[PDB]
């Protein structure tokens, strides 16, 4: 236990911490984190029958942040940038469970490049005729969104009549999981529903209901190029995609009561080089005009510490069978051909 | 595809250097190629092949 | 500033490679000016680069700044391997140079794309003989 | 004193071509755009067409020069492969020597 | 051969040169010697001193390659060793405390042992005699054997039975099989060692 | 237009009318009545900003201008 720590509060982890794995709970797993993760840490979680998660010191950089958020003042946009797989889906996670755990409103985007490419059903939005809605990808945020804050559900009550059919139409008063069932029940209603669940929650922060949190990973997508095509093979443009026009509205800092924290990748992004890792290369010029002000954080390769105490997470769990793998002369490898890059470490031990 | 500033740019440069100033098509764009070379028949390598 | 170190060239296939090895360093490898594991995402090119230091127990003890260009991403790897092997050589004993000569780290690999012929397919592939 | 008559056929062809090239460069110019209008360029379409047919550059061959080979010639000296090989092959073309490698 | 026939083959092990001096043979002694005068060949881009190196996995992997795609053979060959590792960790978790102490979980181990289950002792010469050809029982050497084990691990995977199933899935529930004394390609080798020890009286007509 | 020019000029740019509001809003915030243009965007903060902006926009992005325009938004969002 010398790479694990007995603090599983993410609002009581310090510079004490840094280097040590803490257990996110089964139930939090569920609740927090029905999507979001990285697919490959899943399979971790899967073998090793827990998940744990190093305390670092970009999560405690924002941790601290978030501690001492002005809740008066408008809401901050947060970056986390760095090089591929250095862990800035993770630090945002750790981010995304301490606001759960605050009873934060959470609105989780796992991958926003999902929204830009590999539609098969591009349909023509109702509300605005010049916007394509995209039901299959709507609805599954919604289903998830539902878990995750089912609690305020019923709480958050909608402020105007919206309508849906002729037939119909969600009345002012009811409760926000009315809008996130519609959406979800009716899939063709989907986008329109998440287009309110934002417009709702926005409007609703500022008035000091609840704190709300805008989790944006692979935010880079939303003021880029997609690869989604008209019927005609023309290019459509990230702004003609209901679903995302809605999401850069979040993005601003015209609101308050609560923070949004970004995280940058180049995993899945369109018409973006390999090596390209810094914000204004990724987000462009109309992305970085978009969030500027913000505050980037860079996430670093693993320090000497780090990479000590995922080598011996891994050898607690006996993930590392191969009998070189425990000695010296086998972790000088090991670090030699990742550098100590976190993803290149986790690939490389998968099948040691 | 241009701005009015970029398009006027191009326009002035291009009156500048003596190239074509008039929006011209690539089909018509062939009588400026046929004009500013010989043709295949008065090329001396032609005509004078054979000793 | 101050700091001992030895430069040497390597050449395999196309590629040329010149390597600076610093006798004292963390470990750190620089390729045209990129970090080695960016510059190199095959795993066997990285494969490679180890294995000069890994051979005489110096991983982590010095740092490289290598230049390579021509040939692919084996041939590149290849070039800096025996560049950065050669320059190692100052900061190693004797008897290290020798065992390092006879694990084949020190030779110019001679291996090098054979000339297609004419009335062939390749270089040694024939055209399809028909007895008939 | 051609090699032969298919030989003195291309050299009529050159010469004729080259007589017409100016007027032929004139008319065609009048026809590969879209700015004049289609019945000017009709016009233009029938006076080319009436032009000898000897006119057209298409119709040149470039034969070998010594023996009037159509096929096989290396244009850059105007002979034949076996012409040229016969030069070379003695040492007679300046530069030019059996390729190894 | 662009190496001269005076070029050696190099020798990459770590301990081998480390060795002390006092425990070298006066033969050994002279065999040093002598290697310091003769001309290497450089080290191929395959093998090194790593200590992770496996020339049994590597010679399987290149045999898995296609039209010299070594980055996607190298793929499939990490993918099925995570695959086997991935199973036989859920295999340990669901078991019993008793069970769990005779599940491995070394890929490695599993994979040796895999191929190790699939090797035939014996073989089958077609020999032609009076004008007939007779599949006649023969000792195989050692390399030979080590091949056909994996020439028909790989052959079994490839086959055309699989349908839309990944090359790691198949030959990693295949290795464990084989691991197990199971599957196909067990088979094969139970029914070569059958067809010669039915045609033993046949063994006669081998001339060696 | 903007898209035209060479060179970033941070005068009515996004930059400056996204800093604009962002401090407007704040002292809303603190109930302070002082929205005079001039003085808020004649801060040595503002200063310091503005320089940070304009060489990521005009000069080669690295690690070190990130880390100054991050230094410079902190000081103006009074995250500490
Ligand atoms: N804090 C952490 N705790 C445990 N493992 C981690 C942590 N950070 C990174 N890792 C390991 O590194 C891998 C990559 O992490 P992550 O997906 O967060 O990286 P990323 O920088 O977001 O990647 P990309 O650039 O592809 O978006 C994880 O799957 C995990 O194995
Ligand atoms: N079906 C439906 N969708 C609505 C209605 N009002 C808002 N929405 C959705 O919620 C989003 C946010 O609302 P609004 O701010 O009015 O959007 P805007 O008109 O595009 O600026 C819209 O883009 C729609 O997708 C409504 O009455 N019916
Ligand atoms: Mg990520
Ligand atoms: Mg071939
Ligand atoms: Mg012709």
């Amino acid at each position: 236990a010398i790479s694990r720590t007995n603090e599983n509060d993410p609002a009581k982890h310090g510079d004490q911490h840094e280097g040590q794995h803490y257990n996110i709970s089964p139930q939090d797993l569920e609740t927090v984190f029905p999507h979001g993760l990285p697919p490959r840490f899943v399979m971790q979680v899967k073998t090793f029958s827990e998940a744990c998660l190093m305390v670092r010191k970009p999560a405690l950089e924002l941790l601290h942040y978030l501690k001492n958020t002005s809740f008066a003042y408008p809401a901050i946009r947060y970056l986390l940038y760095g090089e591929k797989g250095t862990g800035k889906t993770l630090s945002l996670c750790h981010v995304i469970h301490f606001c759960a755990k605050q009873d934060w409103l959470i609105l989780h985007i796992p991958d926003a490049h999902l929204w830009v490419k590999n539609c098969r059903d591009l349909l023509q939005s109702s509300y605005n005729k010049q916007r394509f809605d995209q039901p299959l990808e709507a609805s599954t945020w919604l289903k998830n969104f539902k878990t995750t804050n089912e609690r305020f559900l019923n709480q958050i009550k909608v402020q105007e009549k919206y309508v849906w059919n002729k037939r119909e139409s969600t009345e002012k008063g009811s409760p926000l999981g009315e809008v996130v069932e519609q959406g979800i029940t009716r899939v063709r209603n989907a986008t329109d529903a998440v287009g309110i669940v934002l417009k709702e929650l926005k409007r609703q922060s500022s008035l000091g209901m609840f704190h709300l949190l805008v989790a944006v990973d692979g935010i880079n997508a939303l003021w880029g190029r997609t690869t989604l095509k008209r019927e005609d093979k023309s290019p459509i443009a990230p702004e003609e995609l209901a679903l995302v026009h809605n999401l850069r509205k979040m993005m601003k800092n015209d609101w308050h009561g609560g923070a949004i924290v970004s995280a940058l990748s180049q995993t899945g992004s369109l018409f973006k080089p390999r090596k390209a890792y810094l914000p204004q290369e990724l987000l462009g010029k109309e992305g970085f005009d978009a969030l500027d002000p913000f505050i980037p954080i860079l996430v670093s390769n693993y320090n000497p510490k780090e990479f000590e105490s995922c080598i011996q997470y891994y050898l607690e769990n006996n993930w590392l069978q191969h009998e070189k793998a425990p000695t010296e002369e086998g972790k000088k490898e090991l670090l030699f051909l990742s550098n100590a890059n976190p993803s290149l470490l986790e690939r490389h031990c998968a099948y040691l | 595809s241009l701005s009015e500033y970029a398009f006027r740019m191009s326009r002035l440069s291009a009156r500048l250097f003596g190239e074509v100033t008039r929006p011209t098509n690539s089909k018509s764009m062939k009588v400026v190629k046929l004009f500013s070379e010989l043709p295949l028949a008065k090329k001396k390598e032609t005509y004078d092949w054979y000793p | 500033q101050g700091m001992a170190f030895s430069k040497s060239e390597g050449k395999r296939k196309t590629a040329k490679a010149e390597a600076i090895v610093y006798k004292h360093g963390s470990g750190r490898i620089k390729v045209n000016g990129i970090d080695y594991q960016l510059y190199f995402p095959i795993t066997q090119d990285r494969e490679q680069l180890m294995f000069p230091f890994h051979f005489v127990d110096r991983l982590g003890k010095h740092d490289v700044t290598c230049t390579v260009s021509g040939g692919g991403r084996s041939a590149q790897a290849g070039a800096i391997r025996l560049a950065m092997a050669k320059a190692l050589c100052s900061f190693v004993t004797e008897d290290e140079v020798e065992w390092m000569r006879q694990a084949g780290l020190l030779t110019t690999d001679p291996r090098v794309r054979e000339r297609k012929k004419p009335g062939q397919e390749g270089a040694r592939r024939k055209f399809t003989w028909k007895k008939r | 004193h051609y090699v032969d008559w298919r030989m003195w056929r291309d050299v009529k062809r050159r010469k004729m071509a080259y007589e017409y090239a100016d007027e032929r460069l004139r008319i065609n110019s009048l026809r590969k755009n879209t700015i004049l209008p289609k019945i000017l360029q009709d016009v233009a379409d029938e006076e080319i067409a009436a032009l000898p047919r000897d006119s057209c550059p298409v119709r040149i061959r470039n034969r070998c020069v010594m023996t009037s080979r159509p096929r096989g010639v290396k244009r850059r000296w105007r002979l034949s492969r076996i012409v040229f090989r016969h030069l070379a092959d003695h040492g007679q073309l300046s530069g030019i020597q059996r390729a190894t490698w | 051969s662009r190496y001269s026939p005076e070029f050696k083959d190099p020798l990459i092990d770590k301990e081998y040169y480390r060795k002390p001096v006092e425990e070298l043979t006066e033969e050994e002694k002279y065999v040093r010697e002598l290697k310091k005068t003769q001309l290497i060949k450089a080290a191929p881009a395959g093998k090194t001193s790593s200590v992770f190196e496996d020339p049994v996995i590597s010679k399987f992997t290149n045999m898995m390659m296609i039209g010299g795609n070594k980055v996607l053979a190298r793929s499939l060959m990490i993918q099925t060793l995570e695959a086997v590792k991935r199973k036989q960790f859920e295999k340990y978790h669901a078991a019993s405390a008793e069970e769990q102490a005779t599940i491995e979980r070394n890929p490695y181990t599993i994979f040796h042992q895999a191929l190790k289950n699939c090797e035939p002792m014996i073989g089958l010469v077609p020999i032609l005699k009076g004008g007939r050809f007779y599949q006649v029982p023969v000792p195989l050497p050692d390399r030979r054997r080590r091949f056909l084990a994996m020439k028909w691990m790989i052959t079994e995977c490839r086959d055309k039975k699989h349908q839309r199933t990944l090359m790691p899935e198949k030959l990693s529930h295949k290795l464990l099989e084989a691991f197990h004394n199971q599957g196909p390609v067990i088979k094969r080798k139970h029914d070569l060692h059958k067809m010669a020890e039915a045609n033993r009286a046949l063994a006669h007509y081998r001339w060696w | 237009t903007e898209a035209d020019m060479e060179e970033y000029i941070w005068e009515n740019s996004s930059s400056e009318r996204n800093i604009l509001e962002t401090l407007l809003q704040m002292k809303a915030a603190e109930k302070n009545m002082e929205i005079n243009k001039e003085e808020l965007l004649g801060t040595k903060e503002i200063e310091e900003y503005k320089k940070s902006v304009v060489s990521l926009k005009n000069e080669e992005e690295n690690e070190n201008s990130i880390s100054q325009y991050k230094e410079s938004v902190k000081r103006l969002l009074n995250v500490t």
